[PDB]
């Protein structure tokens, strides 16, 4: 990485133990955090590793738009990582192990926050559409399954689908993840898994409203 | 059947049973030869999830 290479000479000049002092064990050092989305002050700042997510947003980002109660979801490690709800991001640290314990993973520490005044399903569908537009198409799982997921995901925003499909979409991700050449298949399957796992009732509600409106 | 009362009584006496109750020829009691469409339900394996063929 650019960050790793850039921080290596300072590690050499100041010592390895000084850099190892920061953070927890196996999570040492400082990190660049890009806080974006529904924040008052979207910004990139360097900070110690295992900062609580709420503390980091409250200090450096100026607070989530509409106050902390307006918070709905946060994607901590970029589009690849699964999203987490407000309940678990209240007291979650920012490193590899603790974020893995949140079923997400640290990734690139690129925080994207969404308040409750936005369509979360639309955002996840845009992420899946991006992944569809960015796959090289070399192997059949990533290529075909990511296109397939995108089509299913688009309907989900509309709610044109059924409750049975949500379970089916999950299995599709199980077929993408772990079977591709590179990790773009994993990075395209994980957002869907997180959205399903944490907002299945929202998908059910949208489907019910669509079924009512179209009779 | 278009059988007169006298012939019916004679045939029931000769046979020994009540014949008009159980007739050999099919009349309007049978079903129509033009029927509504069916729906024909699908089988147990028509699930969308938890349906891998290696388990069935
Ligand atoms: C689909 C995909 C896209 C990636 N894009 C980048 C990228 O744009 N920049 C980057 O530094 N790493 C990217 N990576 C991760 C690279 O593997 C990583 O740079 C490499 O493993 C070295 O990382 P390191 O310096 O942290 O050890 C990507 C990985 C995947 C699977
Ligand atoms: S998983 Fe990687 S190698 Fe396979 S099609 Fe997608 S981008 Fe290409």
């Amino acid at each position: 990485n650019v960050e790793t290479v850039a921080v290596s000479p300072t590690i050499c000049r100041r010592g390895g133990a000084w850099f190892a002092s920061f953070g927890r064990e196996r999570n040492s050092g400082t990190k660049l955090f890009n806080i974006s989305g529904h924040v008052n002050h979207p910004c990139t700042v360097e900070e110690e590793m295992s900062v609580p997510l709420k503390e980091l947003i409250e200090k450096h980002a100026g607070g989530v738009i509409g106050g902390w109660d307006n918070l709905l979801a946060v994607i901590p490690g970029g589009s690849s990582t699964p999203l987490i709800p407000k309940s678990v991001c209240e007291t979650v640290l920012m490193d590899f192990d603790a974020l893995v314990q949140a079923q997400t993973g640290l990734g690139t520490a690129a925080v994207i926050v969404m308040d409750r005044s936005t369509d979360i399903v639309k955002a996840i569908a845009r992420l899946i559409e991006f992944y569809k537009h960015e796959s090289c198409g070399q192997c059949t799982p990533c290529r075909e399954g990511v296109d397939w997921m995108n089509k299913v995901m688009a309907r989900f925003v509309k709610g044109d689908a059924r409750p049975a499909e949500i379970d089916s979409l999950w299995e599709i991700s199980k077929q993408i993840e772990g079977h591709t050449i590179c990790a773009l298949g994993d990075g395209a399957a994980w957002p869907v898994q997180g959205l399903i796992r944490h907002f299945r009732p929202e998908l059910e509600e949208r489907m019910q409203q669509f079924a009512l409106q179209h009779q | 059947a278009s059988a007169t009362r006298v012939i019916q009584l004679l045939r029931n006496w000769a046979s020994g049973r009540d014949l008009q109750a159980k007739l050999q020829l099919r009349y309007q009691e049978i079903s129509k030869r033009t029927q509504p469409p069916p729906k024909l339900p699908v089988g147990p394996s028509h699930k969308l999830s938890n349906n891998y063929y290696c388990t069935r």
